[PDB]
DNA sequence: AAGTCTAACCTATAGGATACTTACAGGGACACGGCGAAT
């Protein structure tokens, strides 16, 4: 029943509830956006770009410029805020796509959430340069961005103990590695297949291998383990000193 | 289709051995799923000979295929842009696809980018990959000692 | 204790401040300090900080990819659009 | 249905009549609000969920 | 042996273009809120 009006009363006062979830609160504060058609965003983006022409137009102009007239100004103006409105109104379409891309580095490292606002910021650095002049899906140059942006972020704050990003890629590359090869022979691989695999004497696989622990909590229980963690030298030395008097 | 201990061609599989074609009556119908054997792991499939040529079942090609993939491995001057995600996307069609010719120019080309310089990890298992099949359906055509096969396959291939 | 001193430096909001050091070394000309941010000397020298230009701007990630004329065409093309949609 | 397969029970008689709700599709209505607090409610989705 | 003098290595940054759009006890006590008489 669709103007059943009840029927979309009480979905507006179910509207206004408090709610505490954070996840699903950002679930329906993308709910009120809505999606994007491919030639809508080609023409957002060429407002974009004009409007931005237009703003850097104005900083070059306004050192030893020209009164520019009012309607021209009042124009370009328009445009820029346009543009500044039209990014602002194609990112929220697309909070959607990188909510969904995103959902799939969960259960792991960091917060989901976290993972969304990292995969934000690479939908920003994808619009910054999104290039339509051959006229393709906006979604599919994007998803490179977003998830080399919340990969970086990943390997940037993964673990307590900070490793170089080249670490991270190659303790990733040894996980999977490691993976696929017990998945086919079902033994151990010996840390030597390893080495040979990647071309490197034995000991490379073992410093990956100790950076990739990961620091356990002294809080545990069985008790946390912080209280189980570690006279004669400070008599001696000050009895040696007076030795030497 | 093919009688019982044939050799057959299942892409992106390759070699294969046919046993039987037992007629499952499912459906109401005796699908005559010729049961069918890989190296792999031993795997079986039960193929329906209604759709047989349409899975992709087929036979190995004879020596005319033999020497044209040996002209196709033998050109140079694919050429090929700086980056790799072409490359990559492209090998992966086209061994997804089954063929011989192909196959064999893409496993050349990265033969070679590789001995030049060496490109990736990943990179070196497809390579891997390719030429096992290649040797193994080489072998299966000419039934010429795999080993002998995958030697004279380096042999022709370095020129 | 060794022959010791205190170098002199101001934090950007007014606050004077000072760091110790030895008698014998050079008083940086620039140090981050316990407030949390760089500061200089009142004493002479002027290191001059010449700060180098951003990382990135939005404009030349547009600049590497597009040119001017095209660019100027769709800014004609929107002012006539907007000239439309006002007057006519 | 309910009536028929119950002509004894006080107790249920006296929640029929005092259980100020009508329809099925309204029950589903009321149940699916509760339960899905902020969801535009749908009778589809109602059976369904 | 630090003081140069020589020669690498390592890493923050950045860059590549089919497609893909809503996760996953119990107890006492006080404060925030139903039910009723009065103006």
């Amino acid at each position: 029943e669709d103007e059943s009006e009840a029927l979309r009363q009480a979905r507006k006062d179910a509207e206004l509830t408090a709610s505490a979830d954070s996840v699903r609160a950002y679930l329906k504060q993308i709910g009120k956006v809505a999606l994007l058609n491919a030639e809508e965003e080609v023409e957002l983006a060429k407002r974009i770009e004009a409007g931005l022409y237009a703003t850097q137009l104005m900083t070059e102009l306004s050192e030893r410029g020209e009164k520019l007239p009012a309607a021209q100004r009042r124009d370009m103006m328009w445009i820029c805020r346009d543009g500044d409105r039209a990014k602002n109104h194609l990112l929220e379409a697309n909070l959607r796509l990188v909510v969904s891309l995103a959902k799939r580095y969960t259960g792991r490292g960091m917060a989901f959430l976290d993972l969304i606002q990292e995969g934000n910021l690479g939908l920003i650095r994808a619009v910054e340069k999104f290039d339509y002049t051959k006229g393709y899906k906006f979604s599919t140059y994007a998803t490179w961005w977003i998830r080399q942006a919340i990969t970086r972020a990943m390997a940037d704050q993964a673990r307590t103990i900070r490793i170089p990003v080249h670490m991270v890629e190659v303790i990733n590359k040894l996980g999977r590695i490691q993976r696929e090869l017990l998945q086919d022979l079902g033994r151990e691989p010996t840390p030597e297949e390893l080495a040979k695999e990647m071309d490197i004497t034995p000991e490379k696989v073992l410093e990956i291998q100790q950076y990739a622990r990961e620091p356990i909590s002294l809080d545990q229980t069985i008790s946390q383990l912080g209280d189980f963690i570690e006279a004669v030298d400070a008599v001696s030395f000050t009895l040696l000193q007076d030795q030497l008097q | 289709i093919f009688k019982v201990g044939d050799t057959v061609v299942y892409p992106h599989h390759g070699a294969a051995l046919v046993e039987a074609i037992e007629t499952r009556t499912i459906k109401g119908e005796q699908k005559e799923y010729l049961v069918l054997k890989v190296a792999q792991g031993d795997l079986t499939v039960r193929v329906p000979a209604e759709n047989a040529e349409y899975v992709g079942v087929r036979d190995v090609v004879g020596q005319e295929g033999l020497d044209k993939v040996f002209q196709v491995l033998r050109a140079p001057h694919t050429e090929e842009p700086t980056n790799w995600s072409r490359r990559y996307k492209a090998n992966l069609e086209k061994l997804a696809s089954g063929d011989v010719n192909k196959v064999a120019e893409v496993v050349r080309d990265l033969w070679r980018r590789d001995q030049e310089r060496g490109l990736s990890a990943g990179e070196k298992r497809m390579l891997a990959k390719a030429r096992q099949i290649l040797v193994g359906e080489l072998a299966l055509a000419e039934s010429t000692d795999d080993a002998k096969a995958e030697t004279i396959l380096d042999e022709v291939l370095a020129a | 204790l060794a022959p010791r001193q205190i170098a002199r430096y101001r934090t950007d909001n007014g606050e004077e401040f000072e760091v110790p050091f030895a008698d014998d070394a050079e008083i940086p000309g620039t140090w981050l300090c316990r407030n949390g941010m760089e500061g200089t000397l009142i004493e002479g020298d002027l290191p001059e900080p010449k700060k180098v230009k951003p990382p990135r701007t939005h404009w030349d990630m547009l600049l590497e990819r597009r040119s001017i004329e095209e660019l100027e065409e769709l800014l004609k093309e929107r002012l006539e659009l907007i000239r439309s949609r006002r007057r006519g | 249905q309910i009536v028929e397969r119950f002509g004894f029970s006080e107790i249920m008689r006296s929640t029929l009549e005092k259980d100020n709700t009508v329809g099925t599709d309204e029950a589903l209505l009321d149940i699916y609000r509760k339960l899905r607090p902020g969801e535009p409610p749908t009778k589809e989705s109602a059976q369904t969920l």
